[PDB]
């Protein structure tokens, strides 16, 4: 039925004579037809928080209330496509208003209501089969990659009654028909999911198989697996479409929550000339991929949902039995929308001026990923994983999101105090990072590599070892000297990725290995003692100098120019290198 | 110049935290350094 | 009992947040549940916070998502949460709110028991006096647990406390002297943690077969908050009837209590509370002291209760009131150092800034052995003086050190290299334990052992 | 060493699967017969229900115990068709006992438009003339409730005391 | 805390 | 395999306990049914209605 | 030019509505008349002060420092509103100048501008006091140059190898310089004493520019070079072999 606003104050709006409604009931406000959602009931009175700059609105406007809450589309198309927060087809939009300008839109399909697609039903259905419903009754072939699925929709099963032949369809014309029990129900190639519920599962299954990334800090020091949690001081973001090219992955997406614009037109940009090619035949990675949309100015009502819609496509997209990649651009973005929304409704505050509850919310951001055996006929597996986003404010170790994200995520990485080198995105705080895969990776790596467990020991120990020491040298013994230019050494040239440039848009394992390994031998060539086992650091710097160069360029060994093969003989003949050299002393 | 100029906050607290750790331990090393120095001198003297 | 009827409300004032307000509530009782019914059905609870009048507050655990104001309904059971009780609980697993996780059904209720409790007769108390075995070589030696004696566990994020519980779970058990462990269990409560590290938990109890001696709980994180306030209390209940009602020794672990913490901070922001230090409520200190001290030895009786939480340290925050008050309400502690972790020690625990408080009494002759408070000692001064050494050799130079000091750095690397690394499955009985303690002290000569007396070092050293 | 350990440490894990399964499959039965006895107390009261000298008694009760639950002015009561003629008896009988243990006046009605559904074993329904309070005081919901707080009773009585158990309080 | 105390006490009207 | 022998040995021992347990159990229920049936029938007869004690008028 | 004018004397509220003014009018000259447009604002900090006004009168929830909260909002208004559009002739660059309560980074104003703008350029009142025209302390600075100086096509390949090995440089003479106040001069190793006279001629050439002096791209970076040139070729660890041949003889 249709009510009367009674007041506006910001993206707030106290309307009246709404008796009746859920606290998450959509709600069309005003002659424009704004989108809306409740918040607060009280008597007949109703609390709504507007998707849209609230300019312009009289008091006393209808306000049309709707059946259902907030909810997201599905089907097929959903790949190789960009939205915002709301769902909102800015393709379309774009194409079929023929202007730069956003208008209040608020009637436009999310999926395409025309384009056609090629059903295929599966072969074992039969016509009044008593299989009461299941997932799986159907492929769609529109795709070069990503073999779309028709599943059926959950809470609904019940016996065929009518099933379409194969054939194009429009995706509105029914294919499915289960009544079962006296009332007869028709399915789309199109669903409805509700965007703040939990899509349920058979079994969650553990996570074994790694995940493997072009950066070398996590791959050295910080293993992280396939469908796990994972939070990143991105303060880069090229790991997303590094994972889309190498990792062993299908279906990627990205919210960019609270992106700044200009780097949001950037990633739009850039980011559907990148190029794929497995089997020698180039494919473009907008197929293996979809995009949600949000700048900085949008009203904080989006901000809040895109978050979820992006984990609703992806647990979506768990079902479809694939394995998905997921990354945040910023969490904190969304906390600090969650403050703004605290603050309107004028309740009280908690600690810093964070609402209490961001830590459930965080919570319920997490615990949707991970390995699982699905709901389903044809039992099958599927993941997700999540790489959330921390940005360290001026409180970069007190401020509360760090705090609780840190008492949830499994696997973290952080930066140390903030240095003068602003640019030294690659820094680590062995404070607080830390990995809990280790374990689970040993008896993967047990048949591939098991040189790198004392390399990565020697490694933390050696850093741990000039932290203890750099604070007394502030304020000597020649092994002191070793392990310090040995650690600079590593920060420098293992660590300080540009991540732009040729020698740092991927780096394959190999590479790591390789680089590491070199380096703590050239540490272990020395340190044993003054002699060259059981002089002084000077004369080792004078002869060796042009093998510290050497040392050093070792990064400039393009992985996407050289092969492999030459590579790992440059670096085998330099250790030949270094032997000859610390011989000769 | 009675205090380091820097601007109150949590980080500083740690910041300033940690430099006194290491100022007492830099102190406690040398203190031993040259109780060491002064036996060897007084060795010396004794021949 | 309650002979009568229960009532049944169609009333909804409104809905503000967690919260749901109703009126025309005739007589209602402060902490009273209540259930909830949707229009699609679906059922749900809630605790009574806020009464006055006619009005009331009810707050919901499953959250308030698609309450209307017409269609849902609400039931007063008339009295405040009452949880059952009995032996048999050992070897179920409940998700905290009282519904077994397990594949098993509920459990009979020989009892019911109020889930608050009453606090204990202080001329009642009794000084502890045995011990509990915990099976890691530091906790017993270098320190001791009493059958009553109540220590935290300090950590930080990223280091293993958790697999610390879990072998303290999985070997905890009384020392045989030459009356069985059928007088010993565990109450294992771990609050607001992963669905990794709890499905593990759950595991790795599973294969071991502890399941003969533990009543466990788990609560996710992602549940409701006030499931996290009430689970520890309800535990707390259980190890409470199985040691006093049934003579039986119990030892209680908590896991990650600052989640308890946060979840405190939260209902205190549900009732419009200011905040004190650090936003924390400031009624943080007597809630935390309700929750402790229910432990003890009693007099005519015979069961033990001792207790075993582990905290968080917020960034190594020393004056954080959390891990402060729960100094200032228990007796000594321990520490996890993070530069044992980076060496690779699958114990991290720490030696020098630990302490136990009722050591004095926890061994003694009519304990396991004499020598143990000497080798204690004299340990503890050599691990000290060894890192002095350590630190020494640092800038002086091993050139210009003694033979005493190459001993005792011989003594520090082979204590790291063996006593204090245990590994996830290896048991040590404390008489190992004291062997390994001598093996370590025979370095040195008899004269260097300053500490101990010439007797012991006659009976033991040769 | 390494070998003999490996071996002894499995064949325990083997035993103590056996063990959980063992106890669940004995807590299993122990509530297959539970509930089976709660069926019986139910058939029992359905059986209990038909005689009429005693029903018409038992309705009097509760129908003032519902009076003495709900005390509002207007009040109106719903029951089981046939039940028709000795609930109003019912409510003759009731009238003058609140009125004197309450010093009030109410009005009562009962529902000629709507009754209860066949499958009820028995009791009635008090509303307000709003019909936004009501107390369902059912048979099975009572039977319910009187199952649930004796359980421990049923316990005691059915197995004999835990002989851990040294004391009650 | 001051202020946090002002608006709570402001909110009572 | 001689372990695999006594863990066949051991679940048909354990089977065979349960069992026996089962039994007694079933024993105890034909004893007292009849009384645990006959209480709570007269527990659910008797009535004795009884404003709040608070009330007041 | 068209320009806008808000003294200390008039009343505050108009502070409220005086830049969205301007950036209406940048605006419809950049989208509409393909005009390339500069946008200079100045004195944020006032339009904060002036939203704390409105805020307090109200009295709305505060949050930090007495701040409302949807600043973060209206800011996000205020500023992006700036770039090229496909179709279109024009720009909007955009550069406003907020002035730092005391020397605090943290503070929310400062703060809040960092999340938004993709860049930053800092000023020192150190720089200042040593008699510096441009006092620009270039170790906290930043900007998206990231991919716009490329040099294939731009000025020159080698733009951002000099760049980041003057950084680098820059860092560890500043590391060098609060070394020196703990321990004589006498302590440090020839390499020390290069980083300082780096450092020290690097403020004195690179950095200190007189006014009204226009110095092209390939003046500055052959300027880099001679600055390199200080150190030999063995320290050059960032820059690749190819560029470090090509240039360092």
């Amino acid at each position: 039925t249709f009510g009367y606003v009674h007041g506006v104050s910001g993206p707030v709006v106290t309307a009246c004579d709404m008796a009746g409604a859920a606290m998450y009931e959509l709600v069309r406000v005003g002659h424009s037809e704004l989108v809306g959602e409740i918040i607060r009931l009280e008597g007949d009175m109703a609390t709504i928080q507007v998707y849209e700059e609230t300019s312009g609105v009289s008091v006393g406007d209808p306000v049309l209330r709707t059946g259902k809450p907030l909810s997201v589309e599905l089907g097929p198309g959903i790949m190789g496509a960009i939205f915002d927060g709301i769902q909102r087809p800015l393709s379309d939009i774009s194409s079929q208003t023929q202007s730069i300008y956003i208008p209040r839109g608020v009637n436009v399909s999310a999926l395409s209501r025309d384009i056609k697609w090629e059903f295929i039903p599966s072969k074992n259905l039969r016509v009044g089969s008593h299989i009461t419903g299941g997932d799986i009754y159907g492929i769609v072939n529109e795709n070069s990659l990503i073999k779309h699925k028709i599943m059926l929709p959950p809470r609904n099963r019940g016996s065929v009654t009518y099933i379409a032949p194969p054939g194009n369809y429009d995706a509105s014309d029914v294919v499915l028909e289960l009544e079962f029990e006296g009332v007869k129900e028709k399915f789309s190639m199109v669903q409805v999911w509700p965007v703040r519920q939990v899509r349920p599962v058979t079994e969650k299954l553990p996570a074994n198989h790694p995940l493997l990334t072009g950066q070398r800090v996590l791959d050295a020091l910080f293993p992280c697996v396939q469908g796990g949690t994972t939070a990143i001081p991105g303060a880069k973001t090229v790991i997303s479409q590094s994972l889309s090219k190498y990792s062993n992955s299908d279906v990627i997406i990205y919210v960019g929550c609270g992106e700044r614009g200009n780097e949001m037109s950037e990633v739009l940009r850039d980011f559907p000339e990148l190029t794929m090619e497995v089997d020698g035949k180039v494919e473009s990675i907008m197929k293996r991929t979809a995009l949600v949309a949000n700048t900085s100015n949008m009203p904080v009502a989006a901000r809040e949902a895109s978050i979820y819609t992006g984990i609703t496509l992806s647990e979506y997209f768990r079902d479809m039995g694939y394995h998905v990649s997921m990354m945040a651009d910023s969490t904190s973005r969304w906390a600090e929308a969650l403050r703004e929304i605290s603050g309107r409704l004028a309740e009280m505050p908690a600690d810093s001026g964070y609402p209490a509850y961001l830590g459930a919310r965080l919570a319920s951001f997490y615990e949707r990923a991970g390995r699982v055996k699905c709901l389903g006929n044809p039992e099958r597996e599927g993941s997700v994983s999540i790489v959330g986003a921390v940005s360290p404010p001026g409180g970069d170790f007190s401020d509360p999101v760090t705090s609780a994200t840190l008492g949830i995520v499994q696997v973290f990485w952080g930066l140390d105090k903030k240095l003068a080198q602003r640019k030294h995105f690659p820094s680590v705080n062995w404070l607080i990072s830390y990995s809990k895969y280790m374990r689970a990776l040993d008896e993967y790596y047990d048949k591939h590599f098991t040189e790198f467990v004392p390399l990565r020991t020697k490694a933390k120990e050696i850093l741990q070892e000039e932290e203890d020491l750099a604070e007394i040298v502030q304020l000597l013994a020649e092994t002191d000297k070793i392990t310090l230019e040995v650690a600079k050494l590593i920060k420098d040239d293992f660590l300080q990725q540009n991540g732009y440039t040729p020698y740092d848009r991927f780096c394959p394992f190999y590479k790591t290995v390789g680089m590491l390994s070199n380096m703590i031998s050239f540490y272990d060539m020395a340190r044993r003692a003054v002699e060259t086992t059981a002089i002084t650091w000077s004369i080792i710097r004078e002869h060796m100098g042009e093998i510290l160069y050497k040392l050093s360029s070792m990064k400039f060994k393009d992985p996407v120019k050289d092969g492999e093969a030459k590579i790992k003989a440059d670096y085998a003949q330099l250790l030949e290198d270094m032997q000859n050299a610390f011989r000769s002393l | 110049k009675d205090r380091i100029e820097i601007f109150p906050s949590r980080m500083a607290q740690t910041i300033m935290k940690a430099r006194l750790k290491g100022a007492q331990t830099g102190r406690n090393l040398l203190k031993k350094k040259s109780d060491a120095l002064t036996l060897r001198f007084r060795q010396i003297l004794k021949k | 009992y309650l002979s009568q009827p229960r009532l049944t409300y169609k009333t909804v004032s409104g809905v503000n947040g967690p919260l749901v307000i109703l009126d025309h509530v005739k007589f209602p009782r402060y902490a009273e549940i209540v259930h909830l019914t949707l229009p699609d059905g679906t059922k749900r609870s809630g605790q009574v916070l806020e009464v006055s009048g006619s009005k009331a507050v009810v707050q919901v655990f499953e959250g308030t998502s698609g309450i209307d104001a017409k269609k849902t309904s609400c039931e007063f059971t008339g009295d405040i949460l009452r949880t059952p009780v009995s032996e048999d609980m050992l070897g179920r697993v409940f998700n905290g709110s009282g519904k077994p996780i397990d594949r098993g059904p509920v459990v009979l209720a020989e009892d019911f028991l109020d889930i608050m409790g009453q606090p204990i007769n202080p001329q009642c108390r009794i000084y502890p006096e045995e011990m509990i075995q915990t099976g890691i070589s530091a906790i017993d030696g270098m320190n001791s647990i009493a059958r009553g004696q109540k220590i935290p566990i300090f950590s930080a994020a990223g280091l293993p406390h958790n697999e610390i519980a879990a072998q303290i779970c999985r070997q905890a058990g009384l020392v045989k002297k030459s009356y069985s462990e059928e007088n010993f269990a565990i109450v294992f409560a771990a609050m607001g943690v992963n669905m990794e590290t709890a499905r593990f938990f759950k595991s790795d109890f599973e294969e071991n077969g502890s399941m003969d001696n533990v009543c466990l709980f788990l609560n996710l994180a992602n549940d409701p908050t006030i499931e996290r306030i009430i689970t520890p209390r309800l535990a707390l209940t259980t190890a409470e009837f199985l040691a006093y009602q049934c003579e039986k020794h119990v030892l209680v672990i908590l896991t990650d209590m600052s989640s308890y913490a946060e979840a405190l901070r939260e209902v205190s922001a549900a009732r419009e509370e200011v905040p004190g230090r650090r936003g924390f409520p400031g009624y943080m200190y007597t809630d935390l002291a309700t929750i402790y001290e229910r432990a003890g030895r009693v007099e005519g009786r015979n069961g033990s209760i001792t207790q075993i939480p582990i905290l968080t340290m917020p960034n190594d925050d020393i004056t954080h009131p959390i891990p402060d008050l729960t100094g200032y309400i228990t007796e000594g502690q321990i520490y996890v150092d993070r530069q044992l972790h980076n060496r690779q020690i699958y114990p991290p625990i720490n030696v020098l800034p630990s302490l136990s408080r009722l050591m004095k009494s926890a061994i003694g002759e009519g304990m396991t052995r004499k020598d143990h408070a000497d080798v204690s000692n004299q340990l503890y001064a050599c691990y000290a003086i060894g890192k002095d050494v350590q630190a020494m050799k640092a800038v002086v130079g091993e050139e210009a050190l003694t033979s005493d000091d190459l001993l005792y750095l011989e003594f520090l690397q082979k204590f790291e290299k063996n006593f204090i690394t245990q590994g996830p499955y290896e048991n040590r009985t404390v008489y190992e334990t004291l062997d390994i303690g001598w093996q370590l002290l025979r370095i040195f000569p008899k004269e260097m052992l300053k500490r101990i007396p010439q007797s012991t070092l006659s009976e033991f050293y040769p | 060493e390494k070998k003999e350990k490996q071996i002894e440490q499995q064949k325990k894990i083997q035993m103590s699967n056996l063990m959980n399964q063992a106890r669940l499959k004995v807590l299993r039965a122990r509530d297959d017969l539970i509930t089976d006895l709660l069926n019986e107390a139910k058939q029992r009261l359905s059986k209990v229900v038909k005689d009429t000298t005693r029903y018409q008694v038992l309705l009097d009760g509760l129908v003032l115990q519902g009076l003495y639950q709900l005390l509002e002015p207007r009040m109106i009561v719903r029951c089981r068709k046939q039940d028709f003629p000795l609930v109003k008896a019912a409510v003759q009988k009731a009238i003058p006992m609140y009125k004197i243990a309450t010093k009030k006046d109410v009005d009562v009605q009962i529902d000629q438009e709507a009754y209860l559904p066949e499958e009820i074993a028995g009791g009635v329904e008090i509303y307000n003339g709003d019909r936004k309070i009501k107390v369902s005081n059912t048979l099975e919901s009572r039977l319910d409730l009187i199952a649930q707080q004796m359980m421990p009773e049923v316990r005691g009585a059915l197995f004999g005391a835990n002989a851990n158990r040294k004391f009650l309080d | 805390f001051y202020r946090l105390k002002k608006i709570q006490e402001k909110k009572k009207i | 395999q001689a372990a695999m022998g006594s863990q066949g040995n051991l679940s048909a021992e354990v089977e065979q306990a349960t069992r026996r347990q089962v039994q007694g159990m079933q024993s105890s229920q034909q004893r007292n049914r009849e009384r645990v049936l006959a209480q709570l029938l007269g527990m659910v007869c008797e009535v004795r209605p009884q404003v709040h004690p608070n009330y007041r008028v």
